[PDB]
């Protein structure tokens, strides 16, 4: 990947790779193999881990389950988006 | 043949490891702590699209691995997200248009003291 922003070139390498890697036959791996199996699901888990640490950042108070929290966090990211352009575009609009 | 996948999981795991210590960069502070650190606005906009197209990309990758047959529900969420930056692109583009004319007028003032002097 030749962008020149190094964060999203690793996030596109990642997701890339991903899904070549499960376009290829796996489950024939998945059946043979159970080295296989078990360090794809390690690799998942990295993954997640990773969304985890994001979900994180997100929600600093720290005074299925991660599929419906990762919709719910995206819902409120996508309002705190809609609320920032909400402003941009009111005052180029009264400008 | 069996050789086949090997290359397809080595390219995967390069990947993974290559971007852990930028999500750990990433994180390194909450997102409120770098927002309220932030004057303006466009770059806020920027940061919050940044944090959901990176989360929404992990999940598709996580979704890929796991053998999930049903794409449909994280592809919608890649949607929006690229809707999105679509939204914030269109403002960008309405911001240069502006910026271009401005350009356009100096370039004409510098040529206009420059000339009728010559």
């Amino acid at each position: 990947s030749e962008n020149p922003d190094v964060l999203l070139s690793r996030v596109i390498n990642v997701v890339r790779a991903a899904s070549s890697l499960a376009s290829q036959d796996v489950d024939f791996y998945k059946n043979l193999d159970r080295g296989f199996s078990k360090d794809l699901k390690s690799k998942a888990d990295k993954l997640a881990d990773m969304a985890n640490e994001i979900i994180l950042s997100i929600d600093e108070h720290h005074e299925s389950d991660l599929w419906n929290n990762f919709g719910n966090i995206m819902d409120n990211l996508l309002e705190m988006s809609d609320h920032s352009l909400d402003k941009l575009n009111c005052a180029i609009n009264s400008k | 043949d069996i050789e086949k996948i090997k290359p397809y999981v080595r390219s995967f795991s390069k990947a993974l490891d290559e971007l852990k210590p930028e999500i750990e960069k990433l994180t390194s502070k909450s997102l409120d702590e770098q927002l309220l650190l932030l004057s303006d606005e466009r770059a806020k906009l920027e940061l919050i699209n940044r944090y959901a197209y990176v989360l929404s990309s992990l999940m598709f990758a996580n979704m890929k691995v796991l053998g999930v047959k049903d794409m449909s529900p994280i592809l919608g969420e890649l949607k929006r997200v690229k809707s999105y930056m679509d939204k914030a692109k269109q403002y960008d583009n309405r911001i240069t248009k502006s910026n271009e004319k401005s350009q356009a007028e100096q370039e004409k003032a510098k040529n206009i003291i420059s000339n009728v002097l010559d």
